[PDB]
RNA sequence: AGGACCGAACCGACUAAUGUUGAAAAAUUAGCGGAUGACUUGUGGCUGGGGGUGAAAGGCCAAUCAAACCGGGAGAUAGCU
RNA sequence: GCUCGCCGGAAGACCAAGGGUUCCUGUCCAACGUUAAUCGGGGCAGGGUGAGUCGACCCCUAAGGCGAGGCCGAAAGGCGUAGUCGAUGGGAAACAGGUUAAUAUUCCUGUACUUGGUGUUACUGCGAAGGGGGGACGGAGAAGGCUAUGUUGGCCGGGCGACGGUUGUCCCGGUUUAAGCGUGUAGGCUGGUUUUCCAGGCAAAUCCGGAAAAUCAAGGCUGAGGCGUGAUGACGAGGCACUACGGUGCUGAAGCAACAAAUGCCCUGCUUCCAGGAAAAGCCUCUAAGCAUCAGGUAACAUCAAAUCGUACCCCAAACCGACACAGGUGGUCAGGUAGAGAAUACCAAGGCGCUUGAGAGAACUCGGGUGAAGGAACUAGGCAAAAUGGUGCCGUAACUUCGGGAGAAGGCACGCUGAUAUGUAGGUGAGGUCCCUCGCGGAUGGAGCUGAAAUCAGUCGAAGAUACCAGCUGGCUGCAACUGUUUAUUAAAAACACAGCACUGUGCAAACACGAAAGUGGACGUAUACGGUGUGACGCCUGGAAUGGCGUAAUGAUGGCCAGGCUGUCUCCACCCGAGACUCAGUGAAAUU
């Protein structure tokens, strides 16, 4: 399990939109942009010691790139895993 | 009515995929004159 | 039976079938089915007739896509159910029993050292402990006229005689209906489920 | 019971017209054929080029087939322009 | 934002394969959109796909490939075992409402189900690479029940009419409630309970099966639907207050009976027929050695775990396949009302659209059509095309024949609406009351109410009542071919090709033949009523120009032709009108050829 350097790569950055604000305030789920692997025991072991939060559940899904043309080549955008944390009760920041 | 290219990415891996090329003697020479040459995409990523 | 049909169309003017309405209608004993691929099921009948001294008693008759006769299922005395070839001569609760002995009835297997000579005989073992390849197909009979020796000689449908060791054993009686010669399929259309491809002329 | 009858979806295109730098390197319109059986289709596999397949036209084999395409012998041969 | 029109068994919606962000927002107009575009499937930047119950993955498996070993062969390779891949099959489980600019059975709330493990209590003969059960199957046809759905009535909320009438027998809206659990009814299957033995299931069994006895006849199993919980709920016509006028917060009445009825469930069922219609895994049962204070199985509670992958969007197409924002094609699901037998035909509901060029004049000419003085095939190789009939009921219906057919033969009369039998009839369905009992999802009378054909009489209006659309012309003679069928993708759909039956020869299994240095394989897991080749092609006269068939044949045919009734601008011989081009203008804008 821990091995705690396996959960301090798993958080890349937090994520910001229109919609992870409304989804603090109604559902009170925080989102954040994980790993290309990132499974369900790492997030919720990321978020429950590294926040040190209660975490309730935990969705997952996989952001797929766009095409970027700028230029005669081609290019593409990284993927990465958005993560939706729903806690039992408690908000933080 | 019916065109002559009818898409089946199942049949276009299990005839030109990157393994049944591999599986046989002969794909290895069209594998060599690839690599002689230098493409870039070889046939196909899944 | 065969039942001649009225001509209410063509191709369907001169369909007669053959079937006897005195067999069952259903699924037959599955456990004793295969896949049989190239759709037509197996039957696992016993041309040996290995288990001696048994008796059985016959329950019902059967159809065989496979072959052109028909099977009997037999009910052996401690819980065995298997099929052998159905003669002319059966009736329903017909007990039925090889061996040694085997006594005079159509329905019974013995050795082809003790046939009384002048009686229809059918599925002749030639191999010792193969068996069951001479007279498969409906309306046939092979009579013999001489037996002793150390061969004995058997008339074969074909016209010829073959003599054959009397090792080997024997099934009493005569093969069931011989109407399937009398099937015409009445059209076109009835030869394209059996398989056959209609046939090019070389002159064509 | 039915390769039975009429007639939908569906399949092939017989007639007539149009189309020939077209909407389309074969399609539309109006009659016409089948329409529960010799029907059609998806998906998957096999049969390969002096070969396969063919209800046999010498048809088809990727818009090409009276011997497919690519590469090689080859800057072949040509008595022709 | 208002009005008109189209599709509406699609031109609508969720989807499969494919595509790859084309999905949403802000901004920009170089190119891209056949015109401009301020808009967009174009660019710029940001966002958006939330799974134990959806699918994929996974277990096993048909066709088929690889196929460690192994047979054979110059190399290569042919073949193949034990195995392993290979969904187009089977195998765990969830529904309702709500929400955002875009995503939902994945997000909030309520309520269930399924797999494995841990802990506690209590009980216990547990244990497969073995056996049995089941998984596990063709085509066609019919009956009943119910649901979704539509209508009527009641009830609830809002109104009294922009022009005659409208407090009424009025008009508008709603009348939604799931999954699961319990009950086991319509319906289907099987005779049960107890006891003794067993050569079958490689040994075994209390299990499957068989063989002997006693009792009872209605018990056991599968199985749509209705009722209760689910639901002192949500949703709801219509409301009340604060407002970026977009919405937010809260409240919210009735929410039921009858009729009709699905291609949908009972039904992988029932009847019937022959062509006789995959295999395996999970699960239950039974034991062998062993374990039998252990371990495993069983009942309840609590806890833990159910990972990874796809989730935006078109999909009978502007996004896939045709180089395109192209008149082509592309798997199946949902299938409203009225008229009609119908998924055909005409209109409308929800939904999506008016097809990315238009505006003028109404000339010649081209195309799609409509009507038409008189004649009705005189036109043309050719009734090709066009025109004409087209539906139901009653009398009635010919030549021929294999007796099925021709036939709907042709030909004579009626078809609308309103009252009578009947203020709605035959038929179907069915409330309340009476009676009996295990006492129930139960049965016999009985008709309230609802729905509802078909025929007769009488009256009446229109020139025309099959009133529109859809929707066979009819009768005779004859060639070939029995018939349905097949083809020269893309100029010939025929007499050419195919045909069941029939005629001839050979083949006894280690079968003929074919395929191969050999191994191996088809025939065939077939057995002389079977197998391979040849010629002919239902059938009658028959085979002495007569089965490379002679002569005909009912029916059949995108097959060749003639006549007969009617019909028509096909023609005499062209006239007018409705449309799209052609003429002009705004913008874009080539080719063949030189």
């Amino acid at each position: 399990m821990i091995r705690e350097e396996r959960l301090l790569k798993v958080l890349r950055a937090p994520h910001v939109s229109e919609k992870a604000s409304t989804a603090m305030e109604k559902s009170n789920t925080i989102v954040l942009k994980v790993a290309k692997d990132a499974t369900k025991a790492e997030i919720k072991a990321a978020v429950q010691k590294l926040f040190e939060v209660e975490v309730e559940v935990v969705n997952t899904l996989v952001v797929k790139g766009k095409v970027k043309r700028h230029g005669q080549r081609i290019g593409r955008r990284s993927d990465w895993k958005k993560a939706y944390v729903t806690l039992k009760e408690g908000q933080n920041l | 009515m019916k065109r002559t290219f009818q898409p089946s990415v199942l049949k276009r891996n299990r005839s030109h995929g990157f393994r049944a090329r591999m599986a046989t003697k002969n794909g290895r020479q069209v594998l060599a004159r690839r690599r002689a040459k230098g493409r870039a995409r070889l046939t196909v990523s899944k | 039976a065969v039942v001649k049909c009225k001509p209410t169309s063509p191709g369907r003017r001169h369909v007669v079938k053959v079937v006897n309405p005195e067999l069952h209608k259903g699924k037959p004993f599955a456990p004793l089915l295969e896949k049989n691929s190239k759709k037509q099921a197996y039957r696992i009948v016993d041309f040996k007739r290995n288990k001696d001294g048994i008796p059985a008693v016959v329950e019902r008759l059967e159809y065989d896509p496979n072959r052109s006769a028909n099977i009997a299922l037999v009910l052996y005395k401690d819980g065995e159910r298997r099929y052998i070839l159905a003669p002319k001569g059966l009736k329903a609760g017909d007990q039925i029993q090889s061996g040694v002995d085997a006594a005079i009835k159509p329905g019974n297997t013995l050795p082809m050292r003790n046939i009384p000579v002048g009686s229809t005989v059918h599925n002749v073992e030639m191999k010792p402990g193969k068996g069951g390849q001479l007279a498969r197909s409906a309306g046939t009979y092979v009579q013999i006229v001489a037996r002793d020796g150390a061969y004995v000689t058997l008339r074969l449908r074909s016209g010829e005689m073959r003599k054959v060791e009397a090792d080997c054993r024997a099934t009493l009686g005569e093969v069931g209906n011989a109407e399937h010669m009398l099937r015409v399929l009445g059209k076109a259309g009835a030869a394209r489920w059996r398989g056959v491809r209609p046939t090019v002329r070389g002159t064509a």
